[PDB]
């Protein structure tokens, strides 16, 4: 399959609906944070210190305008490298959620060989598995196997890809 | 349906025109924010000058389904349905639904079970001493408000589609129109059973040029 | 059929008569005024003898306090539980 | 009444350890964990019902409730006299309804 | 004869269905109110210094306030009990729309969506109700799957050989090289770029093993109770500790129960700085302190703010930010057992002191694992496996003033009670379930054990009897009305000489300012003989016997309202099944009562209802004021179903019954509640029976008052009806009932009050009553 660089879109997206615990689709693009954080001003400037250390340069004011143009202002820089908060939250998803002795690599590797997706996409698929992280603690490597798979299900289906 | 009609402009006809206008032309998301704005005026309206008065109204004031007693209740039902000059109620549907009603009220005012005092809805074809015998068993009934419960039952018996639909609009929502515009024309040919025997309420159908 | 059921860390015991004998005139005080026990009833004769077999000198100040202020003229009742009481105080200071 | 105390005590009248660990708590002394009351009275109705059971159908359950209803009751008499006889107490019979 | 012969001789049967009541205080007629209270009383009272209970709730293990007392005085749930305890378990969900081609209206089992009967409810959910309510088996799934036969723990070992490599991301490598120092080797992976971790023999490493705890059984709130259920929103449950859901229920129910829907209706009466938060707790979010404390170390995700969560002032803060919006006091204590007494001392000198008109009052504690184990260090709590050992149920191990009693059982819940004025109580229209005639709060003395009950709370019963050979005057009501109506003649001159002086000094003010003058002088002449007389009422009615060493503050609590010390019929007793402490509360009792001359043979009824609720801590006193306000408005004194055997200990309190079964008396007139916090919290409160108030008014301001009651309860049925079907009691203010323009033109105008507006409908600060002149 051909490589793609995650989109500055889905990496804004995960963070935001990772950082609200909620799942990645309750969340519409076409709104504002503030709208999304009413009340708690604390979340507020939360999200904003994870995504200003995520894609480095913020636009003014980002936090009353709509994750829309937002993706594309980050996009216009963004050079679908996954940075420093999307790669410890997935190495925090892996180490906190996986069987034991299955790593991120062989989670990569298993990626690579079923559904022979490259870096780009293992990137794009590991970050839907960080906005769906099965808060607990899969069991076997089946589980493991079977919750990778139905995670890129629904990439490829965000993305618009085949398998 | 949205078909047009040639109706004698009477108040009751002159009402449904100006809502057509100003109130069932609205889009189905802008409908029930314009009726709860509208409410004080909408109830007025109907009943000053329609053949479907407010169903909620104690003693001419403006209630609501839910701050009226279940005497209230049962009263206007008899006082809507049951005509007084030919001593009976104008459809057995009707008589049905008060009934029920009267039933409904034993159900939530008896600490355990009883027989009905309502045997045969046949008792009802005097309906003041029905209401009297119900609300002495049961006279808790006369102090306290429709339980949310019994509100949802009797709008529930208002849509009943085995029964003729009833003489009044029991709530202001989304099915307004319904309640207002359904069952139109049988009230022109029996005004006895119209709240002031008023033509001047009813929907009486006429041709512009056939009547010179 | 044979496995034991004794243990003496199970074994309950009941012995607080001194403070039943005064739930026990309260409770028929009460039955009376509310018209539950009548005049005619032998549960008040079965109730006097309970309380006599339980008889001493808190519980005949108890008996001697509710039914010394138990006002007569509130009903038919109350001028009822004053004589039963009157009598029971009476009883209860013979048996001693 | 005044005086009088209840004592309730799970109990199986099936089980021989049962009977020989009741009597032997109702006489042990306070300290050491029992009742130390010495009996006046034993009410033996300690029972459970066999209907329909002729000659032919006896079987565990007949058998049981014959322990039950006779064997320990001796048991538990032997018992009461036992503990009378260790104490030395010759002139307080138990009296056995 | 056919089947046409039988028809018209069949008859219909009447099922009941559940017509759950918020059983208001029932309203005699004024002649027979007017009986029950001294005649010197009409106008002696200033009702602006008599507090009254106005509305009470709780969450806890039997449901709300209402359950619990059908568990408590009746042994078993009613047809409304019953339905009320399967909407709060979650059993039934009610359903208003098409079921299965149908129209239908009714309650419906939750899981199969299948229609129940009212009636059904008992037969198919009763079992159930009874098993998963109350003092249980401690449930996992209530407490984050805590199990005390199974508590973790980490023990530190010392590797001797090597550990076999794994993989970690470069950040958490160095995190492990950092600690761990030269005991681990972590280098990068060239192929990949994340790192290999290896440590070294005397590497320290942390192994988990459980501990078999013998604390098993709990008053845990029934199982199903969800706050959704009552209409609290998702984002307010993820965000907030358990605990604060509890009181969030609380004061909307305790506010239904005061008739008030909508707490905004409040600011029609009082400004937005005279509603206070009088509420705490002894140790607060601990589920929170868990997360900041073990959860963190364990690195496990919590959500950054959740040291506010842990806060005991965190839960009344949520209040004010979700339901009430006043700016008014907010005096969080933190007495521990005591907790919900000092809430009720607090609120009363709040509203005594002008401060606030209405507070909240209460308390609330969660059980977690770490409270229950640190409880079983103490040997505070019951051990489990020893009444198991003596074959005890779970349901029969709170036993207060029992022989065999051997700790208290944890409990977990909360409750509230709104406190008001009876002068604004009366003006509004709300119920009336009891008058705070008293409350106090006692230390008790020179010690080393913290946990120890003392005698402190002894003092509310402190009186001089060197010479008591003659009565004093000040204890006759007629003596002090006498003083009253004489004042009120010299009142009455000394404003007649007011007006005269203020016509002589109109005359030299201009005849065009000489208008506004006159109404700013009169306004101020009312304002000061108003003044004058609440101090006269005050002196002789309320506070008659403050600066007299001969009347004990509990004896002039009550001869307030023309009672005597013999009129304290129930005494509340902490009793929560420890040795130490049901000794030392009869003993403390006992003491009163004999020093203030309380009859002899008149002893006060003990009522022990952690029998059946179990030791909340904090929450404690909540639930005893809750179950005196439904003991003086019913007559019935609950028995103590688990008195087994009475403690021969406490046969020498000779002042105080003991009783193992409900006796429905003919009245009721006053209730003592007692709390005995750690810490050396002592604690009374006196509540007396709310008829001895309206003795103090004239039968047309009763009568107005009954009126507006009558309406504000049919108006709070249909309320609490359709909030509970729809899943909507509990509303959220989006906002406050000012803008942010007028938030500081209302704080600074105490004349402000909030009015119907007519476009949304709302309680809301319109401009025009922001400082008005009308």
């Amino acid at each position: 399959i051909a490589d793609e660089p995650v989109k500055a879109s889905l990496l804004l997206h995960v963070l935001v609906a990772h950082k609200l615990k909620k799942s990645l689709d309750s969340i519409p693009m076409s709104k504002t944070i503030k709208d999304l954080v009413g009340g708690k001003s604390t979340v507020q400037n939360e999200i904003l210190g994870d995504l200003g250390k995520e894609f480095g340069t913020t636009p003014e004011k980002p936090e009353e305008t709509p994750l829309e143009e937002l993706a594309e202002t980050f996009q216009d820089t963004f050079s679908g490298a996954l940075g420093k908060q999307s790669s410890s939250l997935l190495s925090r998803l892996i180490s906190s959620k996986m069987p034991g002795g299955f790593t991120i690599t062989v989670a990569r590797k298993y990626l690579q060989t079923r559904w022979g997706l490259p870096s780009g996409r293992q990137d794009g698929v590991l970050l839907v598995a960080l906005s769906n992280e099965p808060a607990a603690r899969l069991g076997s490597e089946a589980d493991a196997k079977a919750f990778l798979d139905s995670m890129a299900q629904k990439y490829a289906s965000i993305v618009g890809v085949d398998l | 349906m949205g078909e047009p009609i040639h109706k004698i402009a009477t108040r009751g006809v002159m009402l449904w025109k100006e809502f057509d206008e100003t109130i069932f032309n609205l889009p189905k998301n802008k409908l029930v924010p314009t009726l709860e704005a509208k409410r004080d005026y909408i109830i007025s309206r109907l009943n000053a000058d329609f053949q479907k008065p407010w169903f909620a109204t104690v003693n001419g004031q403006a209630r609501d389904l839910a701050t009226m007693t279940y005497e209230e209740v049962a009263k206007r039902l008899v006082e809507l349905m049951f005509i007084r000059s030919t001593n009976s109620w104008f459809d057995v549907t009707w008589r049905t639904f008060t009934g029920d009603f009267l039933r409904r009220v034993e159900e939530r005012f008896t600490k355990s079970k009883t027989l009905s005092l309502i045997q045969s809805y046949s008792l009802l074809d005097k309906p003041d001493e029905a209401i009297e015998k119900v609300f002495n068993a049961y006279p808790a009934a006369r102090e306290q408000f429709l339980n949310a419960q019994d509100i949802d039952h009797f709008l529930s018996m208002c849509q009943n589609p085995m029964q003729k639909p009833v003489p009044f609009v029991p709530v202001l929502d989304r099915r307004f129109e319904i309640f207002f515009k359904k069952d139109s024309l049988w009230q022109s040919e029996h005004l006895e059973a119209v709240v002031d025997q008023d033509v001047q309420r009813t929907c009486i159908l006429h041709g512009p040029v056939a009547a010179q | 059929g044979v496995a034991t059921s004794f243990s003496r860390k199970k074994a309950r015991t009941f012995d607080s008569s001194w403070n039943w004998a005064k739930q026990s005139l309260l409770s028929l005080y009460f039955e009376i005024i509310h018209g539950v026990l009548k005049n005619v009833d032998r549960e008040v004769v079965s109730e006097a003898i309970n309380i006599m077999n339980r008889s001493n000198d808190a519980l005949i100040k108890f008996m001697e306090y509710h039914i010394s202020n138990t006002d007569e003229t509130k009903g038919e009742n109350y001028q009822l539980v004053k004589t039963l009481g009157e009598q029971l105080i009476e009883n209860c200071k013979q048996v001693l | 009444a005044k005086g009088s105390t209840l004592i309730v005590v799970p109990f199986n009248q099936g089980s021989k350890q049962d009977v020989e660990a009741l009597i032997e708590f109702i006489y042990d002394t306070e300290k050491n964990g029992g009742l130390g009351w010495d009996l006046d009275a034993i009410i033996p109705f300690a029972a459970i019902p066999e209907q329909g059971i002729e000659l032919e159908h006896i079987d565990s359950k007949s058998e049981f409730a014959h322990r039950i209803m006779l064997t320990n009751i001796l048991r538990m008499m032997g018992c009461v006299k036992k503990q009378k006889s260790a104490r030395g107490i010759e002139t307080r019979p138990a009296q056995v309804i | 004869n056919g089947n046409s012969a039988d028809a018209a001789y069949a008859q219909v049967e009447i099922q009941p269905r559940a017509n759950i009541q918020l059983d208001f205080p029932e309203l005699k007629p004024y002649k027979q109110v007017k009986q029950i209270a001294p005649a010197e009383l009409e106008g002696l009272l200033d009702l602006e210094r008599v507090i009254v209970v106005t509305g009470f709730a709780e969450v806890g293990p039997w449901g709300s306030a209402r359950t619990r007392w059908e568990m408590e005085a009746f042994g078993e749930f009613s047809l409304e009990g019953c339905v009320e305890m399967a909407w709060i378990m979650g059993f039934i969900s009610y359903h208003n729309g098409n079921l299965k081609g149908r129209p239908y209206t009714g309650w419906v089992d939750s899981k199969t969506k299948e229609p129940v009967d009212d009636k059904d409810v008992k037969a198919k959910y009763e079992t159930s109700i009874l098993e998963h309510s109350g003092i249980r088996l401690i449930e996992p799934e209530l407490f984050n799957g805590y199990n005390p036969e199974k508590k973790e723990m980490i023990q530190e070992v010392i590797v001797e050989e090597d550990l076999e490599p794994f993989e970690a991301s470069k950040e958490t490598a160095e995190q492990f090289k950092h600690q761990h120092g030269d005991k681990v080797d972590i280098f990068e992976i060239p192929e990949t770029g994340e790192y290999s971790v290896k440590l070294l023999k005397g590497a320290t490493l942390y192994i988990p093993k459980a501990l078999r705890f013998d604390r098993l059984v709990a008053g845990q709130i029934p199982t199903g109770w969800n706050a959704k259920t009552y209409g609290i929103s998702d984002d307010i449950i993820s965000q907030v500790d358990p605990i604060t859901l509890f009181v969030l229920v609380s004061v909307v129910e305790a506010f239904i129960a005061s008739g008030i829907t909508d707490p905004y209706e409040m600011y029609k009466y009082v400004h937005v700085s005279e509603v206070g938060n009088c509420s705490g707790s002894g140790m607060g979010g601990v589920s929170a302190l868990r997360g900041m404390f073990k959860d963190r170390f364990k690195d496990e995700p919590v959500q950054n703010d959740i040291l506010q969560e842990s806060f005991i002032n965190t839960m009344s803060a949520w209040v004010n930010m979700l339901l009430i919006s006043s700016s008014g006091p907010i005096k969080t204590p933190v007495g521990a057992c005591a907790t919900s007494v000092e809430s009720v001392d607090i609120g009363v000198e709040t509203i005594l002191s002008g401060k606030a008109r209405i507070c909240i009052v209460g308390g609330y504690d969660d059980f977690q694992e770490e409270g229950s184990f640190e409880f079983g260090n103490m040997k505070a709590t019951s051990n489990t496996l020893e009444e198991f050992e003596h074959g005890r149920t779970p349901a029969e191990m709170s036993r207060p003033a029992t022989t065999t009693r051997n700790g208290f059982m944890e409990a977990q819940g909360a409750g509230i009670q709104i406190i008001m004025q009876a002068d604004l109580a009366l003006k509004m229209g709300v119920p009336i379930y009891g008058i705070v005639a008293m409350a106090a709060t006692a230390t008790d003395k020179i010690g080393r054990s913290v946990p120890a009950p003392g005698k402190g709370i002894l003092t509310t019963a402190r009186e001089h009897h060197s010479s008591v050979k003659y009565a004093s005057p000040n204890l006759n009501m007629k003596y002090r009305k006498r003083q009253l109506v004489t004042r009120e003649a010299q009142i009455k001159d000394w404003v007649e000489n007011e007006l005269e002086a203020l016509k002589l000094e109109a005359e030299e003010i201009p005849s065009e300012d000489q208008n506004e003058f006159l109404l700013e002088r009169t306004r101020e002449i009312h304002n000061e003989a108003e003044s004058q007389l609440r101090a006269a009422q005050q002196q002789w009615g309320n506070d008659f016997y403050k600066r007299d060493p001969r009347i004990a503050p509990l004896r002039g609590a009550l001869a307030t309202y023309g009672l005597t010390i013999d009129d304290l019929g129930v005494a509340s007793f902490h009793g929560t099944s420890t040795k130490a402490n049901d000794k030392n509360e009869s003993a403390t009792i006992n003491e009163m009562m004999k020093h203030l001359g309380r009859s002899e043979g008149n002893p006060v009824i003990g009522v022990f209802q952690k029998f059946l609720t179990g030791h909340p801590k904090g929450a404690a006193g909540a639930w005893m004021m809750n179950g005196a306000l439904q003991i003086l408005n019913s007559g019935i004194i609950p028995g103590n179903r688990n008195a087994d055997n009475v403690d021969k200990i406490l046969e020498q309190f000779e002042y105080v019954l003991y009783p193992s079964k409900t006796l429905k008396t003919d009245g009721v007139r006053a209730v003592s509640i007692t709390s005995f916090g750690f810490g050396q919290k002592g604690g009374q409160a006196i509540v007396v029976h709310p008829d001895y108030l309206y003795g103090a008014i004239t039968e047309d301001r009763y009568n107005e008052y009954v009126a507006k009651v009558s309406a504000r309860e049919k108006s709070a049925y249909k309320f609490f009806h359709n909030g509970m079907i729809y899943n909507k009691l509990f509303v959220s203010k989006e906002h406050a009932p000012y803008t942010d323009e007028l938030e500081e033109d209302v704080y600074l105008d105490p004349l402000a009050r909030v009015s119907k507006d007519k476009k949304s409908g709302s309680l809301t600060f319109n401009s025009k009553n922001i400082q008005s002149k009308d």
